[PDB]
DNA sequence: CCAGGGCTGATCGTGCAAAAGTCGTGCCAGCCGTCT
DNA sequence: AGACGGCTGGCACGACTTTTGCACGATCAGCCCTGG
């Protein structure tokens, strides 16, 4: 890539302009998530989840 | 591996090690101002391969070769004082009593 | 973030447990009956067309037991968290709003003036908000990012992750056991107790 | 001063360079609160 | 000796972590119950990556130079060296335009940052960068520069005589100039955090009250699997009889698993007593005073077989005030001693350790001399055994260990 | 109606011979200090 | 400066020990059927 706009893409601060609140639909919950969760957190041998 | 005190930590000249003894602690009566080395402790790191590139610096500069870190006491920020007495404990079955 | 299926349409705790009975205002059901249905000790009816029974009447275990042979299999009843879901999904907003408005306009009295207009206002505010009533329950449960919940190293290799991840692993193992038991066609009492424990967790 | 990791860094850079300019950015605690509220059955988003 | 026994056997041969893994893993299949805010404090350590990033901001570069630099510092490692290559960064930036000297220009300024000589290029440009730094009033800067430039291969042999006639130097004066290079103290990236966390393998415990230490297992480690009394009673009143068969099966397997587990615990404790009964010597005195033990001797002690104990003692740990040790560590071979007795290998190993540590460091002792010394003490061992025990203790050389007298 | 015989679910025993790893130690090759 | 002898390390003979899968099938008391 250009490696110029990529380094500036982390500054995702443009404006606020509004605020509201609604109920969480079962279809919008999967859009926020990137995967489905085993009860284990991290092992002790190699210290990796 | 285990960690032992030998008072031979790299990355520091003989200026800070002048107050240390042959075991790692400083002599009683010596003044300490700010961050000074009081107990010389090292932490061994994992072994390495042949790596002639690193073996160059390993054989040139002695026995360092990234084997020990600089995990000394490193007292907090500036404090001026003196040492009055020390204390050292060791579990049974260890013959590391160099100055105990 | 993440998401958990929970293998069951569990309900939310902020609703039906605050000062106003939000689940009770839509279903016109007292708080005692609603709390008794969620713990598998009520076994409320869902819908009956030919059976001589009301739509949202209260039932009991022995009543369902000795009435199942009377009306046959026509009486549909659920004792789990899906009962409220079904009772709330099998309900039209405007169809009930029209009846409420007609009752408030035709029948004008002292007791009819109060405890009836509030329901109409709530229904109107819920319809105009665009939200769905069945969404009050959480079929899928999302989780907060793990960076906000560190491992909490107390002394040495202390990675217990207490006060924030114990509930998470408990709910995860409960859901896993519930799914495992449902995959093997476990008896009804055992799976009902497991679903009740998962709801409590 | 507390939040806005990029904001305080830009403030430090401007004080070192002598520009003396600030930006409002966004407080990190507000994002933490949004992430903690979105974990339940509450939907909140930033519209524009 | 069918399936049930079969599985019960694999239950004790494995470590306790995989045991708890299988236990807990199989505790979800059948109903058998096992039974000051969020952040502790939270602190964001700096580190020699964030510290190299800090400087970038303060310094004045353009928008393009800034990117290059970001990329360069990503390549820096814990040791302190740009990891990849020079042209590699140019090839990874994907833009054919940007010259190879472009990166050099930036990279020529990033390596005079905090620890100077950070992000060196192949453990040698470090010296060049580190040397150019301090003033030219140092005594033999010329000489040392000349050494480092093209004459490191020769310095590698730890040889000094050859450097005179090669590069036209004086008589041994350079040597003092070669000491300047020794004080350079390379790798300024390793000023890193010595935050290596602490490790453990706690399993059984031994504590010395009123003499004759008593062996007892860990209170928390050991897993206790109980049965549910709630689901027990529920089998007699079942309706379809399918339910009843289900519950019967769950019940019988649970009892089986329970007994198996307990059997493991009891066996472990028994094997944890025998050793202590046999090896009180070691816990008191040391490795120098261990008696030899074999599997056959432990099986003969208390109504046991070799095969059975062989599995119990694999990946098992014991904590005593002496230290933390595997049970497999206690068992070792023996050699013939004076008076018909048998001497443990661990005793000879500790003897060799303490003998090499207390030998004259000026002139080292040969394995033949150590063999003769051991024979004089009344041990009666060969030279090969001594060689093997010396080689085993991360000491390949015997005579090559010679320092300045 | 009671005791004798067959049916059947309930309950258990942590051993035993075979294939592979290990060291006690001798055999033999490579390497260096010294006198020839 | 090279042969001689000590030093050192790799390799192998062989006795001992580690370890590993392994034949499944046997047995006792409660329940049911039956003759005196």
């Amino acid at each position: 890539k250009d490696l110029l706009k990529f380094l500036k893409a982390q500054t995702k601060t443009e404006e606020f302009d509004a605020i509201k609140i609604a109920l969480a639909s079962p279809d919008m919950i999967r859009s926020w998530s990137f995967g489905e969760v085993k009860p284990e957190t991290i092992n002790y041998r190699t210290f990796k989840p | 591996g285990p960690e032992e005190i030998t008072a031979d930590i790299p990355n520091v000249g003989e200026a800070a090690l002048s107050k240390l003894d042959e075991s790692g602690i400083v002599y009683i009566g010596a003044e300490v101002t700010g961050g000074d080395i009081l107990v010389g402790k090292v932490t061994p790191k994992g072994e390495t391969q042949l790596t002639p590139e690193e073996k160059l610096l390993r054989a040139i500069f002695g026995e360092k070769a990234s084997d020990v870190k600089d995990s000394s006491l490193r007292v907090p920020n500036g404090v001026s004082g003196t040492v009055i007495d020390v204390q050292v404990f060791t579990r049974d079955g260890v013959e590391k009593d160099k100055r105990a | 973030m993440g998401h958990i299926e929970l293998a069951s349409p569990t309900a939310h705790i902020w609703f039906l447990k605050s000062l106003p009975s939000r689940i009770g205002l839509l279903l016109d059901m007292p708080l005692r009956d609603i709390e008794r249905v969620l713990y598998f000790e009520s076994y409320v009816v869902i819908e009956g067309g030919m059976t001589n029974l009301e739509r949202q009447q209260i039932l009991t275990e022995e009543q369902y037991l000795d009435a199942l042979e009377e009306f046959g299999d026509e009486f549909d009843a659920k004792m789990g968290a899906e009962a409220i879901q079904a009772l709330l999904k099998s309900m039209d907003l405007e169809q009930e709003c029209e009846q409420l408005r007609e009752e408030l306009n035709e029948t004008n009295s002292e007791t009819k003036r109060k405890k009836l207009t509030k329901r109409i206002k709530l229904l109107e505010a819920f319809v105009q908000s665009g939200n769905k009533p069945e969404w009050m329950i959480l079929t899928v449960l999302p989780v907060l990012p793990p960076d906000l919940r560190p491992l909490v190293p107390l002394d040495g290799g202390r990675f217990a992750t207490s006060d924030l991840n114990d509930l998470y692993r408990r709910v995860i193992n409960r859901n896993n056991r519930l799914k495992r038991l449902l995959d093997l066609a476990a008896p009804d009492i055992i799976v009902r107790n497991e679903k009740r424990m998962l709801q409590e967790a | 001063k507390s939040d806005d990791v990029n904001g305080r860094t830009k403030m430090y850079k401007n004080i070192v360079d002598g520009n003396h300019q600030m930006e409002p950015g966004m407080p990190e605690s507000f994002n933490v609160l949004l992430k903690e509220i979105r974990s339940l059955g509450i939907n909140i988003e930033l519209e524009d | 000796m069918t399936p049930q026994l079969q599985q019960a056997i694999r239950l004790l041969q494995l470590s306790t972590l995989e045991l708890q893994q299988e236990l807990q893993q199989a505790l979800e299949s059948n109903p058998l119950l096992e039974e000051e805010l969020p952040v502790y404090q939270g602190e964001t350590t700096q580190t020699l990556q964030d510290y190299l990033m800090w400087q970038v901001e303060l310094t004045p570069f353009t928008d393009t130079d800034r990117a290059i630099a970001t990329s360069i510092v990503d390549a820096v490692d814990d040791t302190g060296y740009l990891t990849i290559q020079i042209e590699d960064i140019v090839d990874s930036i994907g833009d054919d335009e940007i010259g190879l000297e472009e990166v050099e220009a930036v990279l020529k300024r990033i390596q005079r940052f905090d620890p100077v000589g950070v992000a060196a290029k192949d453990l040698r440009d470090c010296l060049l960068i580190q040397l150019s730094q301090f003033a030219k009033e140092t005594p033999w800067l010329e000489e040392a520069r000349l050494i480092i430039s093209d004459h490191l291969d020769l310095l590698a042999n730890h040889d000094f005589r050859t450097l005179m006639r090669v590069t036209r130097l004086k008589e041994e004066v350079l040597k003092e100039a070669v000491n300047l290079i020794q004080s350079l103290d390379p790798r300024p990236g390793q000023s890193i955090q010595t935050s290596e966390p602490e490790y453990v393998i706690p399993d059984v415990l031994v504590r010395k009250v009123s003499g004759r230490w008593t062996v007892e297992l860990n209170a928390d480690s050991i897993p206790r699997l109980k049965i549910n009394q709630q689901y027990a009673a529920m089998g007699n009143s079942a309706r379809n009889d399918a339910d009843g068969q289900f519950i019967r099966s769950n019940l019988q397997e649970a009892r089986w698993l329970i007994k198996s587990l307990e059997s493991r615990n009891d066996t472990l404790l028994r094997v944890s007593r025998c050793i202590v009964e046999q090896q009180q010597a070691f816990f008191e005195q040391g490795e120098e005073y261990m008696k030899p033990m074999v599997l056959a001797d432990i099986a003969q002690a208390v109504e046991m077989h070799e095969s059975t104990i062989s599995r119990v003692t694999t990946q098992k740990y014991l904590h005593s005030p002496r230290g933390i040790f595997e049970l497999k560590y206690f068992f070792s071979s023996h050699v013939n001693t004076e008076g018909g007795g048998e001497a443990s290998s661990t005793a000879i190993r500790a003897l060799v350790k303490k003998l090499i540590a207390a030998e004259n460091p000026a002139k080292p002792l040969s394995d033949s001399k150590l063999t003769s010394m051991l024979s004089e003490q009344g041990i009666m061992v060969a030279r090969r055994t001594v060689a093997k025990y010396r080689e085993s203790l991360s000491i390949p050389p015997s005579n090559q260990r010679k320092q300045l007298v």
